[PDB]
């Protein structure tokens, strides 16, 4: 450990700082009951849960790999492929379907509360899990993963496939959920501005919902979609090598660290961190 | 000559010689003899039981003569009926008003009260051969928002309302007996002493009158408060109680005094009041405000003994068993912690 | 006790001046957000002025804006309502009507009679 | 006009049958309290700290 | 027994449950309405106009499948420092204002500072205002009758002016238009005074068109909701 050791103290903190938001964003949900009994509290409960457990089994074994060169559990490739796409893309539709709930609460705030019960909001928990387990566990189970030194991108043939209905889709769909949430917000703040204006008698608070927006969308993009772009061509091969690559599939699990920054970050969320 | 302003000058005349009647009894106050007992100490009472049922803010609650059965009243037209033992919700009593701000438990836990901006006490049947609870009676005789009421048997409670005007009612018949008036602001919360021979009613006029059950009339006016007494609750003994007002200060009042004994400030907290209850000895003044957090002060020293931690919303309902067992304090966000 | 008596008003010139002296005792004056609301003969009462706890929020009722001033004394536990430019509409018992809960910047002292933590009302006439 | 001539009579009925009362010394009330406090601190779980045992919420 | 009453007692505590959960979709669809005024300011004639609907204590309407619980206050006592706690889970305080009554008492003035203590509040500052400057129908000629000016209780109408971003009635004088919008903004700037940005202010102009009234405060429900989850997650 001597010019490796920067980036194994990266890697070491980053799954601490992953592991911590997700612990206290679990322990703000089980232990209180102001974060869990809201509706759209759930879709943030399950985000937390896959961001614990791609911290926990994801996260730790790929950490030991590159610091050591190595791929301990090599009879466990396989198994440890399985797991990182179960968590990641896991996560992303976590993500897609917390978007969606935002969205629904944005434009029709009474079919959002009329529909999207917390059953309902269960129901898409639950799609969005079995989602994943068919992304993930299906295809391992038949090795298409494929075309012990467990380090490469991904089968061309099912590469396409995974990360278009895993994160293209659902990145799609976060995109479109995510813009008419911001068109939304800026009419609303159009009329905020015609109200508190008009009183005294604008874009100070329409740049607020960008910025927002680029902390909680656009950071989620500039983290996972350079890992995804290559994942989606790497297998199609200029191209990158797959050191390099290690670095990007690094960046996008930055998102999972930041994720409790960026959806646990309201007054709601940080009471109870304060308090924990 | 001059009716109005003649008999103000004999009334102000009249308030000056009882606070100089009052001061003359008052060679010593409740703080003089405070070398004389030791300190309670930071006891910090943990959530034993926790009750979420509720749909909407708790505004009241009450206890059982069992100490095991508690009611719960909120603005989603629901009295929950919780089981503190087991936590376990007895009846979920389906309100004619959604918004409702009173809660009285039978002392035999047969009936039980509610009311809120309807103006009317909703009194339901609990151990009735119906099966499901019902409305055992419908007190509907106030014109302003039925703040609190206590039960003092099956048969008769008081019920203080937003009219400025207190009255005893019958469950029997169903209407009132006496009208406790005389408050010059809306009454907020009332509470029967052990005895149960008289009352005495907080109101938001900082001026907790003390009635007589019996009489139907004002036994005793203590105007020691400065701001709506939100909470109110009788000392165990019976010739004290106690009083939680918006001005941050509880104060105890003392019958047999007609004067306020120890007030209980803390400039810390300057949220007000609207929860007050007595634990067994009386020695621990259960004190609910509003910065969300119920402060145990000690009745003898005027000083907290622990703020209580959970509810995050400001809590409106507090009351400890009649053996002092626990203390149920329910909050504004649908929750109760029972507290021990 | 929460009580309020004002000192001064009677009857003077319509457009002169005037000065009530409301003598705040029974309370912390510091803590309340103290205004003043008056009743003419046949009128209900209106809100007339008001005050912050320290004296920031000042403000008054259209009828007296520019006109009224009030200022709080904190040290004497006094509110004081400067009249100036009087008008004949000023035919009204001033009251004194307090701010209930403290540290707040609501309260409904706006109300009508028996309020609580009002002024024992102090005649203000005006000539014609 | 009348309600205040009313509302003034029932004040003053209300502040003579308050003057009239037997005002003990709150030296005597303190003492009492505390009398009453040292005598029901014995039975009162929420004063002293109850264990598990005899207690149904713990 | 040993199990005998405490599974009976936990089979009801479930059906209880069961019943609160079935009742929770209900409570959280009816989003409750607090409909006041500064006395006999016109909140009768929106009862009458909302859904054609024990006197005067709750109305409840229902459009697009949203149904609302508007609590009527028509039947309590004059002060409102404690029954007005009850509303602090309430969705929208639909605060019915003569317009029209700035001349008699100023029942305007009185308006304002009961807006102004609905809106500091400790518990209803976290709830937004319909708005419903009722009375329009008689504002339409109060101000050119001169039985009823604004300056006579309001000095800041002389430095006031229609706002640009004003939406006039098809056919009003300026004149009628300038005082409307200038109580509007007399109570939008004790609602922007607070600065905490979790409730603003949805004034609108009521008694002049007798349409669906109830279809109004719908679609200020649906914004006010919507700027509440904005602000639950920090986008407004
Ligand atoms: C360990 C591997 C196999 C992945 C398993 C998926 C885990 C992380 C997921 C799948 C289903 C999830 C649960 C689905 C629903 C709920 C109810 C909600 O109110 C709290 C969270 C909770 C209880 C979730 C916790 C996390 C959960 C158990
Ligand atoms: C490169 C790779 C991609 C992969 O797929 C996805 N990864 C993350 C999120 C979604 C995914 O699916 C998407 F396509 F929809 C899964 C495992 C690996 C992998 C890593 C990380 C490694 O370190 N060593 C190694 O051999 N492999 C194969």
């Amino acid at each position: 450990f001597s010019v490796r050791i920067l980036t194994a103290c990266f890697l070491s903190l980053l799954i601490l700082s992953t592991l911590l938001g997700n612990t206290l964003v679990c322990a703000a949900v089980i232990r209180f009951r102001h974060l869990r009994s809201k509706v759209t509290n759930f879709f943030v409960i399950s985000l937390a849960v896959s961001d614990l457990l791609v911290a926990v089994l994801v996260m730790p074994w790929k950490a030991v790999a590159e610091i050591a060169g190595f791929w301990p559990f090599g009879s466990f490739c396989n198994i440890w492929v399985a797991f990182d796409i179960m968590c990641s893309t896991a996560s992303i539709l976590n993500l897609c379907v917390i978007s969606v709930d935002r969205y629904w609460a944005i434009s029709s705030p009474f079919r959002y509360e009329r529909k999207m019960t917390p059953k309902a909001a269960f129901i898409l928990i639950s799609v969005a899990w079995t989602l994943s387990v068919l992304i993930s566990f299906i295809p391992v189970q038949l090795s298409w993963h494929k075309a012990d030194n467990c380090d490469s991108s991904l089968s061309r043939t099912y590469a396409i496939s995974s990360s278009v209905i895993s994160f293209y889709i659902p990145v799609a769909i976060m995109i479109v959920t995510y813009t008419r949430i911001y068109r939304i917000a800026q009419k609303q703040i159009r009329r905020i501005a015609a109200l508190e204006r008009a009183a005294v008698h604008s874009f100070k608070r329409e740049t607020k919902v960008l910025k927002t927006l680029s902390v909680i969308m656009g950071v989620f993009v500039c983290c996972w979609l350079p890992f995804f772009i290559l994942n989606c061509i790497l297998p199609f091969c200029f191209c990158i090598d797959s050191n390099t690559f290690d670095v990007f599939v690094w960046f996008g699990w930055a998102n999972s660290s930041l994720n409790p920054i960026i959806y646990a970050f309201n007054a709601d969320f940080r009471k109870a961190f304060s308090t924990l | 000559g001059s009716e109005l302003d003649q008999l103000r000058q004999e009334a102000e005349q009249l308030k000056n010689q009882i606070r100089d009647a009052r001061k003359a009894c008052a060679d010593a106050t409740l703080s003089q003899i405070t070398n004389n007992i030791d300190p309670v100490g930071r006891i910090q009472m943990r959530t034993r039981r926790t009750l979420r049922g509720h749909l909407a803010k708790i505004y009241a609650m009450h206890w059982g003569t069992d100490s095991r059965l508690l009611v719960s009243a909120s603005q989603d037209g629901k009295l929950i009926i919780w089981d503190s033992y087991t936590t376990n919700k007895v009846h979920a009593i389906p309100l004619r008003s959604s918004w409702v701000m009173t809660c009285a438990y039978a002392p035999s836990g047969n009936y039980v009260a509610c009311g809120g901006l309807d103006n009317i006490c909703s009194i339901y049947n609990l151990k009735t051969r119906e099966g499901n609870v019902r409305v055992s009676r419908e007190l509907a005789g106030h014109t302003g928002y039925l703040s609190c009421c206590r039960f003092l048997d099956d048969n008769q409670i008081v019920t203080s309302s937003g009219d400025t005007t207190c009255a005893l009612w019958d469950i029997e018949t169903g209407q009132q007996t006496t009208t406790f008036t005389g408050h010059t602001g809306d009454v907020m919360s009332l509470s029967l002493a052990p005895d149960t021979r008289l009352f005495v009613s907080g109101a938001c006029d900082a001026s907790a009158k003390l009635w007589d059950v019996r009489e139907g009339m004002c036994r005793q006016t203590f105007t020691g408060h400065e701001s709506d007494i939100n909470a109110i609750c009788f000392f165990p003994n019976g010739n004290a109680f106690a009083t939680g007002s918006d001005d941050a200060t509880c104060r105890l009042f003392d019958l047999r005094a007609d004067q306020e004994l120890m007030t209980y400030s803390h400039d810390n907290i300057i949220c007000g009041i609207t929860s007050v209850s007595f634990s067994k000895s009386g020695r621990l003044l259960l004190a609910g405000y509003d910065d969300f957090n119920c402060n145990v002060w000690d009745a003898l020293k005027a000083d907290r003994a622990g703020v209580l931690a959970g509810h995050d919303n400001r809590v409106s309902c507090l009351g400890v068993t009649d053996d002092g067992m626990a203390v149920a304090t329910g909050s504004w966000d649908s929750f109760l912690k029972i507290w021990n | 006790q929460v009580q309020l008596q004002e000192s001064g008003g009677g009857l003077v010139q319509p457009g002169g001046s005037l000065r009530l002296s409301c003598a705040a005792s029974g309370f912390t004056f510091s803590n309340y957000k103290m205004n003043w609301v008056r009743q003419a003969p046949g009128k209900g009462l209106e809100w007339v002025s008001d005050i912050s706890q320290s004296g920031a929020s000042i403000s008054y009722t259209g009828s007296v804006k520019g006109r009224f001033t009030i200022s709080r004394d904190n040290a004497k536990n006094t509110l004081y309502l400067q009249m100036n430019s009087l008008k004949p509409e000023d035919t009204a018992v001033y009251y004194c009507a307090r701010c209930p809960a403290p540290f707040t910047r609501d309260c409904f002292d706006v109300t009508s009679t028996t309020y609580a933590y009002r002024g024992q009302g102090t005649q203000v006439t005006v000539s014609s | 006009n009348t309600a205040s001539i009313a509302q003034a009579r029932k004040l003053v009925e209300q502040l003579k049958m308050e003057a009239n009362i037997d005002r003990i010394k709150v030296s005597k009330a303190a003492a009492d309290l505390m009398a009453y406090c040292e005598a029901h601190a014995k039975e009162d779980p929420l004063l002293t700290p109850v264990p598990a045992s005899e207690n149904p919420f713990r | 027994d040993q199990r005998n009453e405490e599974k009976a007692q936990r089979e009801a505590n479930k059906k209880i449950e069961k019943q609160l959960q079935k009742d929770k979709q209900v409570y959280r669809a009816t989003h409750r309405l607090l409909l006041l005024g500064a006395g006999e300011s016109g909140k009768s004639t929106i009862v009458k106009q909302m859904r054609i609907l024990t006197g005067i204590f709750e109305t409840k309407f229902q459009v697009d499948k949203v149904n609302f619980h508007m609590f009527d206050v028509g039947a309590q006592r004059d002060e409102r420092r404690k029954w007005i706690q009850c509303f602090n889970d309430v969705t929208a305080i639909i605060f019915v204002v003569a317009s029209s009554s700035y001349n008699m008492t100023n029942r305007l003035q009185e308006a304002l500072n009961l807006f102004k203590s609905i809106w500091n509040n400790r518990w209803l500052r976290t709830i937004s205002v319909i708005l419903f400057l009722n009375k329009q129908d008689l504002l339409a000629e109060k101000v050119l009758a001169g039985k009823s000016k604004i300056e006579d209780y309001f000095p800041e109408f002389a430095r006031y002016t229609t706002p640009e971003d004003a939406t006039p009635e098809p056919g009003e004088d300026p004149r009628v238009t300038r005082a409307k919008y200038f109580i509007r903004d007399e109570f939008l700037r004790i609602s922007t005074a607070s600065g905490d940005g979790r409730h603003y202010c949805y004034p609108h102009f009521t008694c002049s068109v007798d349409t669906e009234n109830i279809r109004r405060v719908f679609n200020d429900c649906r914004d006010i909701i919507q700027r509440m989850h904005l602000r639950q997650y920090e986008l407004l």
